[PDB]
């Protein structure tokens, strides 16, 4: 018990952090049936999700092909069928909605509304998820989206030492069950989805999820039982932020108007052949919670920030490796 | 050298006296073993029956008789209880108003726990009938027994004690108040390590108390009644050291004056003619508590952090005047005016209330602060206020315990009860003695008490915004608490 690394995984919802636990599971350490159900409601959420939203947002996005219409009205009339066996009529409407030059055009506005991060990638993969032999790959047990209510615990171990990964979830509703993990802690690794810098958080449709996570680091920083707790910043989802931020439709400036006037720092280390702009968006989110790190930092503890990939198992396996040392120097601080 | 016999004889007294004082507030296993977070002391013991027990027809008893008489009844009456427990196999955990709790198989496993406490209960009736016949008393016994996992352990740092808690507990509490007087109520799940050997019942609670506030028929929970079968330097620093320990201890149980008056008498009775009492309960505790985790063994070490913060509070030069009675799972129960044996030049004849009703606005502002360090989730603390005449007396010759009695207490618990979250409900006269020292209060309406019927209540928070329309609250109906709070013992029976 004091020779393993207690790793409590803090953050706003759908951050990331079940994704780091699956990757320390593929890494460090009847079910098949489950996680492609999981997959496939996954799906499910997603095409009705977008499909719901087509005349929900403002303006309403019309099918591009008129023909389609009533493949609409079918995932509307199964929106909310529990237990939904997902039958082949099922998968081809939703290829065929996905193919649709209108439903492509209400996912590019994803951020209007509350839609998995998993979208587009089952949406790609509907044809081979949908044989009944459809065996899920690590990338796709990876992509899978499922709340998490509680505290799972995983017990992993790298070059003979210990780790304990508390993952809880990051809804509001279920952050009161976070101080149930403050005690002995030897590390708090805070993952931060920062491509949703866009995107408005489920609890209420209206608060940032980028400025409900720096509140949330704020107060997980400022806390009274944390005062010592060093807290590991994973700055996950680099490659959607690469990815928006190359797009170009959803500004960073547009939501966080301090983002015109920054500038990349000359500490900054991109990776070979990145993009600056995605370089400067990333290390102003970085800066946006080391500026909240600074604000209370006396020595007690600090801030590893780190840019996190979690589908990206290579990625993680280089951040867990960095962070490694940086753990056990912790613990012995501790 | 002589001084180094006398010191050695005087720290074995000294180390007697403060094991004693340890044995009066944890288990003689515990007790042996002391021999970011503040410590926690808290364990999961699954397996363990949990007993309450009433004094029915208390309120009677305790009725004209001086503090002397009281105390002492109430003294033959737990000391036979103790010796039930002692002979039963049985751990008391303590002693409130006119009730008196125990667990079997904690924190020492047992097979037959919950035979223990059965046979616990039902000579706890007998001895209650003894007792009546010697003492011309009118008095019977409501025993509640249930069986189940509690989580074991000290809450706070000031008057701590071995308690149990867990949502176990709370049913075993359930079970006493919904019980009968004279026969124990036992639980759906302690009659699965009953055989026959007992004379058993259907508990038919929801025939005898009509209504059930707590769920549909204990949502859908059965119950069953039983009604029967250098050196001196060195010496000198160590015996300072035992001597500020057993202090120490002995402040942890009693008050000073009663400290001063224990050394002459082996028995301790005051008749207190003004004192205020104040219950302060956690309320939606129960939202943040949740066995899905370490049985719950963590969100209490929460909560012990919220209570050690009010015991902080004691330390205080301003609060030096209120003593802490008891916690009784997430409440707070504080006392003034006992301390006042002189009545100091120049201080108000109502003083003692005055720092009481702050102590309760500083338990506020410190759950205020307790819940700028929570996550999206907000304790909600409701105080009960009141003040009048009331008892106190130690209880017990090797295992001490402070406590009080009357309808002071009793009707203190009510406004507890009664009140609403974040605001303090003070009882009429408590308004009376308050509003004149400059306090200003809502008049909430009248509330339900017993011997006053509809007396009315004020919260105090004036709430600028909206107005607090007389509530009127008239509900005679028996409260059912499904959490321990602290209610248990300050609500007589008949
Ligand atoms: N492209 C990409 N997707 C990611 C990355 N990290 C997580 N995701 C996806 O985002 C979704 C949400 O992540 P998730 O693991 O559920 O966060 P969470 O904090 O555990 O969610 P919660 O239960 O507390 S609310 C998952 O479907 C996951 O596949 C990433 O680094 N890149
Ligand atoms: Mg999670």
């Amino acid at each position: 018990y004091r020779a393993t690394h207690r790793l409590l995984l803090l953050g706003a919802g759908e951050s990331g952090k079940s994704t780091i636990v699956k990757q320390m599971r593929i890494l460090h350490v009847g079910e098949k049936a489950t996680k492609v159900q999981d997959i496939k409601n996954n799906l499910k959420e997603a095409i009705e999700t977008i499909v719901a939203a087509m005349s929900n947002l403002v303006p309403p996005v019309e099918l591009a092909n008129p023909e389609n219409q009533f493949r609409v009205d079918y995932i509307l009339s199964v929106m909310n069928v529990p237990d939904f066996d997902f039958p082949p009529e099922f998968y081809e409407h939703a290829k065929a909605l996905w193919e649709d030059e209108g439903v492509r055009a209400c996912y590019e506005r994803s951020n209007e509304y509350q839609l998995i991060d998993c979208a587009q990638y089952f949406l790609d993969k509907i044809d081979v998820i949908k044989q009944a032999d459809y065996v899920p790959s690590d990338q796709d047990l990876l992509r899978c989206r499922v709340l998490t209510s509680g505290i799972f615990e995983t017990k992993f171990q790298v070059d003979k030492v210990n780790f304990h990964m508390f993952d809880v979830g990051g809804q509001r509703d279920e952050r009161r069950k976070w101080i149930q993990c403050f005690n002995d802690v030897t590390a708090i690794i805070f993952v931060v989805a920062s491509s949703s810098y866009n995107m408005v958080i489920r609890e209420d449709n209206q608060t940032n999820r980028l400025q409900e996570a720096l509140n949330l680091f704020k107060s997980i920083w400022n806390n009274r039982w944390l005062r010592t707790i060093s807290v590991i910043l994973f700055l996950n989802k680099q490659d959607l932020l690469a990815e928006k931020v190359l797009a170009g439709k959803s500004k960073i400036e547009d939501y966080f108007p301090e983002f015109a006037r920054y500038t990349t720092p000359e500490d900054a280390t991109p990776e070979p052949g990145e993009d600056p702009r995605v370089t400067r968006a990333k290390y102003f989110i970085r800066d946006e919670f080391l500026r909240i790190s600074t604000a209370s930092g006396d020595g007690r503890h600090y801030c590893y920030p780190h840019f996190t990939c979690a589908v990206d198992t290579e990625n993680i396996r280089r951040v867990f490796n960095d962070c490694r040392d940086i753990i056990q120097r912790m613990h012995l601080r501790q | 050298v002589g001084q180094s016999i006398m010191h050695g004889k005087d720290l074995e007294v000294e180390k007697a006296l403060k094991e004693r004082m340890i044995h009066s507030v944890m288990p003689r296993i515990i007790a042996d073993d002391l021999m970011a977070f503040r410590p926690f002391k808290m364990q999961q013991i699954e397996e363990v029956s949990i007993l309450f027990a009433d004094i029915v027809g208390f309120t009677k008893m305790s009725a004209n008789k001086s503090a002397h008489a009281l105390v002492g009844l109430l003294n033959d009456l737990f000391g036979r209880f103790d010796r039930l427990c002692e002979e039963t196999k049985c751990e008391k955990i303590s002693t409130l108003g006119d009730c008196y709790y125990c667990v079997a198989g904690c924190p020492e496993p047992r097979a037959d726990h919950a035979y223990c406490c059965i046979e616990m209960g039902l000579g706890m009736i007998k001895a209650i009938e003894q007792f009546c016949q010697e003492k011309k008393e009118m008095v019977n016994m409501r025993v509640g027994v249930h069986t189940g996992t509690v989580l074991c352990g000290i809450l706070g740092m000031r008057r701590f004690k071995f308690d149990v808690w867990s949502n176990d507990v709370n049913l075993a509490n359930l079970m006493e108040q919904l019980g009968v007087a004279g026969k124990v109520h036992i639980s759906e799940a302690t009659a699965k390590y009953l055989d026959d050997r007992y004379e058993m019942e259907d508990g038919k609670v929801i025939e005898r108390l009509g209504q059930s506030v707590v769920a549909d028929q204990l949502k859908g929970l059965k119950t069953y009644l039983i009604s029967g079968q250098v050196e001196a330097d060195l010496h000198r620093t160590k015996i300072q050291s035992m001597r500020d320990q057993a202090d120490w201890l002995l402040r942890n149980i009693i008050p000073y004056h009663v400290a001063e008056q224990l050394k002459v008498s082996q028995t301790y009775s005051k008749n207190h003619d003004s004192g205020g009492v104040i219950f302060a309960s956690i309320v939606n505790f129960s939202e943040f508590y949740e066995e899905n985790y370490e049985g719950g063994k963590e969100c209490y070490r929460v909560l012990n952090e919220l209570i050690g913060d009010f015991d902080e509070l004691l330390s205080k030069p301003d609060y030096s005047s209120i003593e802490k009675i008891k916690t009784i799972g997430a409440t707070y129960m504080a006392a003034s005016g006992l301390n006042t044996a002189q009545a100091q030049d120049g201080s108000h004849p109502q003083e003692h209330l005055q720092i009481l009703f702050e102590f309760a606005k500083e338990m506020m502002r410190v759950v205020d602060d307790f819940n700028n360090n929570m996550l999206w989730f907000n304790f909600k603390l409701r105080v009960g206020f009141n003040h009048g005449p009331l008892t106190a007396g130690v209880i017990g010759t090797t295992k001490l315990l402070y406590d009080i009695w009357g309808d002071t207490v009793n009707i203190a618990s009510r406004m507890d009860t009664t009140g609403v979250e974040c605001r303090i409900q003070v009882s009429e006269e408590s308004y009376r003695v308050l509003s004149k020292m400059g306090y200003d209060f809502d008049y909430r309406g009248t509330v339900n008490v017993k011997g006053k019927g509809q007396m009315k209540t004020y919260l105090y928070p004036k709430c600028t915004d909206h107005r607090v329309i007389p509530q009127h609250q008239l509900s005679i109906s028996p409260d059912i608490r499904v959490q321990v709070d602290g209610s248990i013992g300050r609500s007589p029976t008949d």
